[PDB]
RNA sequence: UGUCCGGUCGGUUUUUCAACCGGAUCUUUCCUUCUGGCUAACCUGUACUCCUUGUGGGUGCAGGCGAACCAGGACUUUUAC
């Protein structure tokens, strides 16, 4: 089976990254994968991406800026108990200064530094650095 | 990629874009679902109702000219088979490799086939039960198998 | 990197790729800078004045190299009917 | 046939509306039959960004069918005689919304209802008897949804000089940026 | 096909060739060819892979035999696409 | 940006033709390789002339560009080249590489062939393959005269030509050489076949 | 909170500005709904004026905006996070 579509895409993108391509194709395009990569062009990691709307499922392509590294997704959604934010981004990120840990909440899919801010955590997804 | 064999295909019916209707080819609705409800007294299942719909007539899809599917037509007028075709198809060949067994009671290959064929109803079944379709506490076996066919 | 006050840390602020992005090591030993001459009416390549590209040695391994090159060349205007968008 | 034709007639626009298509009836082939079993529920009006005019003139839903049987030549009638102003002959939809986890059940919504659903429908529509082909979708650096509209290549007689006011429309009932294009 | 494909546009030669399904958008490509047999004058939108021996509409004259793909129109048959 | 002068001279197009520079490549295809235009049936690729032409005027001017001349390394191990390269060098002073190519050239600095290029120059990377190799362990550019069947691994501004060769490539490497005679140098002007000829080049009779 | 001066007796109060986090709303939009308690308020206008030439300002009560709170129904899709 296809199972977590999102992870998949993620993995295609980095792939890509490898590659040294300019541009992905991503086949089943959910709302969370959309999520994420407005996270990421807010931070300044992809260009511009846009989704085809095959009468269906979806089908997004995505604009590689050459500036991802890994854009990696954790695997079952574990539940984040804010203080142990700090631990999985001590685990997942380079640097204490820069990356981020894109993990959905009841405010919406943002990233960690935002969840702090607003003072909000839940389930991670994946992270950019 | 196949539920019992290790063969990985796509043999595949695309689709088109268009959910609205393929201008030009014409007709009615009414008069096709008249037409499917007909073809389901003959005898025709859906999804052959279907096929004979698409091959000489302008239909391409029922779900796209009339708004419903075939399957939900029948239902509504009160066609639908008791057991679902596909699912009843299944059992028939259950029982037909059953009849082969007997008659030849030294083939190995063949038993095997029966007993994935078997398998896959029991599976088909509990989803039927699962969805409500089929009543509960019912399993489509073997030796009620052949009464429940014919 | 920025120290305090702005301050810049840190040397040898690397070349990066035209084509890739990909920063450009210190012993990239592959990677090239190609010098364009700018060009100017009938004849005449303007001495010293150039469009200079870099390449990443990844892509030069990959033999990909050329194409982003060309591309590049289309993109600054270098070119015309080579590189097209699609292929 | 004034403040008849109209399910509930207040404005001057919607009077106006009904006058021209009494006038129209005046011919009677079957255009007139057609008039007979077509109303509006109302009248919106959208500022085109460049001197012409939109009227985004709405319909019950259950006449849909029938304004589309008849559509083109009546739109067509209407901006005869109306100068300097675009008709789409939209439908009047409910968009019940989503219910919060608290909230009551209204013995649950339809997905016909659904707001994207409903913007899908409305797009449908207003783009004529000419019909999409596919819609991108571009999510912009700064953070902008902007839907590209690809129309088939068939016709695209009536569409050709609308489509900025069929875009402006959109935006006017939803918010999102509309563009069209045709492939070759 | 190397580095910077441009996905969104490809050529439609591009399009032909691939799958019908490994394109961008899922669109087939079999045709209602709108046959006429040689007896009545009426037109017949037989879908091109019948699956069927096609029959006219009322009279036993056989359209289209069924071969895999696309079926072989029996014998000397006059047709026009879609 | 650019002139919009250089459109490709009908009588240079015509020179090409005669050549078959552009009749190459067979069958045998890259899939880093769009510089076809129409296959011709039956083991035939027919190469996109213009497009070669921009690129030839790219390679010449990126040669300009390198300011000291003795350093624009040609190089040539496949016979039918080797006198064209050879012309070319003595046309625009850089020093060359006719036959056999010394591995250790670019890199190891005792030797007595020890060059050191800042633009590399070759006619097949089939075959002088190993020189475009030694070339990316030390930083250096690479132009080249691709075949649709040749690697372009450590190529850049990979000038299409046939290279079945005989007329091919030495016409190839006399028009390379005009286009950087003509961007800084004696001539000034795109027009006038000039003193030179194009058969100074081309494979000798042994 | 950084800014713009310390307006000040090393500390404080605004503006020229900021990003950031909320809140109300309006957008085809209900946030659980009512049977009643308090209707705070003026949407008011009943006498119209203590009064710089004024819509600066309030003694003031029949229709009535209820969120300013209760105190009882009705029945909650239920979880996990
Ligand atoms: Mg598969
Ligand atoms: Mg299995
Ligand atoms: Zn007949």
């Amino acid at each position: 089976t296809r199972t977590s579509v999102l992870a998949d895409a993620l993995n295609a993108i980095n792939n890509a990254e490898k590659t040294g391509k300019r541009q992905v194709l991503i086949r089943p395009s959910s709302k969370v994968i959309i999520k994420f990569l407005q996270v990421m062009q807010k931070h300044g990691y992809i260009g511009e991406f846009e989704y085809i709307d095959d009468h269906r499922s979806g089908k997004i392509v995505v604009q590689l800026n050459g500036r991802l590294n890994k854009c990696g997704v954790i695997s079952p959604r574990f539940n984040v108990k804010i203080a142990d934010v700090e631990k999985w981004t001590a685990n997942l990120l380079p640097a204490r200064q820069f990356g981020y840990v894109i993990l959905t909440t009841s405010a919406g899919i943002m990233d960690h530094e935002e969840a702090h801010r607003k003072h909000v955590s839940g389930k991670i997804l994946g992270f950019v650095y | 990629g196949r539920m019992h064999s290790k063969g990985k295909g796509m043999s595949s019916s695309a689709i088109p874009y268009s959910r609205n209707a393929p201008a030009w080819f014409k007709g009615s609705s009414d008069g096709v679902v008249e037409q499917i409800i007909k073809y389901a007294r003959k005898g025709l299942t859906p999804s052959q109702i279907g096929v004979l719909l698409r091959d000489a007539h302008g239909v391409t899809q029922a779900k796209v000219i009339t708004g419903n599917k075939i399957l939900r037509i029948l239902k509504s007028n009160g066609l639908a088979p008791e057991i679902p075709e596909d699912l009843y198809f299944l059992i028939k060949k259950a029982v037909s490799v059953r009849k082969h067994l007997e008659r030849n009671r030294k083939d190995k290959d063949a038993k095997f086939r029966l007993i994935l064929i078997e398998s896959r109803i029991h599976r088909l079944a509990r989803y039927y039960r699962t969805v409500s379709v089929l009543p509960p506490n019912w399993k489509y076996e073997s030796a009620t198998a052949s009464a429940l066919v014919n | 990197m920025e120290n305090d006050k702005g301050q810049l840390v840190e040397l040898y602020v690397p070349r990066k790729c035209s084509a890739t992005n990909r920063i450009i090591k210190a012993k990239d030993h592959s990677s090239v800078q190609i010098n364009i001459a700018q060009v100017d009416e009938e004849g005449r390549a303007i001495p010293g004045e150039y469009v200079t590209y870099a390449l990443s040695g990844y892509i030069r391994a990959r033999g990909e190299a050329d194409d982003s090159l060309n591309r590049l060349a289309q993109q600054d205007g270098l070119l015309k009917n080579v590189w097209s968008y699609s292929r | 046939p004034q403040a008849k034709i109209l399910s509930q007639a207040p404005t001057e626009l919607e009077l106006q509306v009904a006058q021209a298509f009494i006038d129209l009836e005046n011919n009677s082939p079957e255009l007139k039959a057609d008039l007979r079993a077509l109303q509006f529920k109302s009248i919106r009006e959208i500022e085109v960004a460049g001197g012409k005019k939109a009227l985004a003139v709405f319909v019950p839903v259950p006449s849909l069918a029938a304004y589309h049987k008849v559509q083109i030549k009546l739109t067509r009638e209407l901006e005869k005689k109306f100068q300097d102003r675009h008709v789409i002959f939209l439908a009047e939809r409910r968009i019940l919304p989503k219910p919060s986890r608290k909230s009551r059940q209204t013995q649950k919504r339809p997905r016909s209802r659904t707001l994207t659903a409903v913007h899908d429908k409305i797009l449908e529509d207003l783009v004529f008897p000419t019909e999409i082909v596919g819609k991108r979708v571009r999510y912009l650096v700064g953070g902008n949804k902007i839907q590209k509209i690809l129309l088939n290549s068939k016709d695209v007689q009536h569409i050709d000089n609308k489509l900025e006011s069929f875009q402006a429309v959109y935006n006017k009932l939803t918010g999102k940026q509309i563009v069209f294009e045709i492939p070759s | 096909m190397v580095l910077v494909q441009d996905l969104l546009h490809p050529t439609a030669a591009s399009e032909a060739r691939k799958h019908k399904l490994k394109t961008l958008v899922q669109s087939p490509r079999s045709h209602f060819l709108d046959v006429k047999c040689p007896g009545c004058l009426n037109i017949t939108t037989v879908f091109s892979h019948a699956q069927t021996a096609v029959t006219c509409e009322s009279c036993s004259t056989v359209l289209c035999t069924p071969t895999g793909g696309k079926a072989k129109l029996s014998e000397g048959t006059s047709f026009r696409r879609k | 940006s650019l002139p919009s002068t250089f459109d490709l001279t009908s009588e240079d197009a015509q020179l090409l033709l005669a050549a078959r520079v552009h009749l190459g490549a067979k069958n045998v295809q890259v899939h880093q390789e769009p510089y076809v235009y129409k296959a011709r049936p039956d083991g035939v690729n027919v190469i996109n002339v213009g497009k070669t032409w921009e690129k030839i005027v790219l390679a010449a001017r990126i040669i300009a560009a390198i300011p000291n001349p003795e350093d624009v390394v040609a190089i040539s191990s496949r016979t039918y080249g080797q006198r064209a390269v050879l012309k070319y060098a003595a046309h625009t002073g850089a020093t060359p590489i006719a036959g056999r190519f010394t591995p250790g050239s670019f890199t190891n600095y005792i030797t007595r062939s020890f060059k050191e290029p800042r633009l590399v120059i070759v006619t097949d990377p089939r075959s002088d393959a190993q020189a475009i190799k030694e070339s990316s362990y030390v930083n250096i550019p690479v132009i080249a005269l691709t075949d649709l069947d040749s690697p372009s691994e450590y190529v850049d501004v990979a000038i299409p030509c046939n290279n079945r060769g005989k007329h091919s490539i030495g016409l190839i490497w006399y028009l390379l050489a005009r286009e950087v005679l003509r961007l800084r140098g004696a001539l000034p002007d795109r027009t006038q076949p000039w003193a030179i000829m194009p058969d100074l080049y081309f494979y000798r009779n042994p």
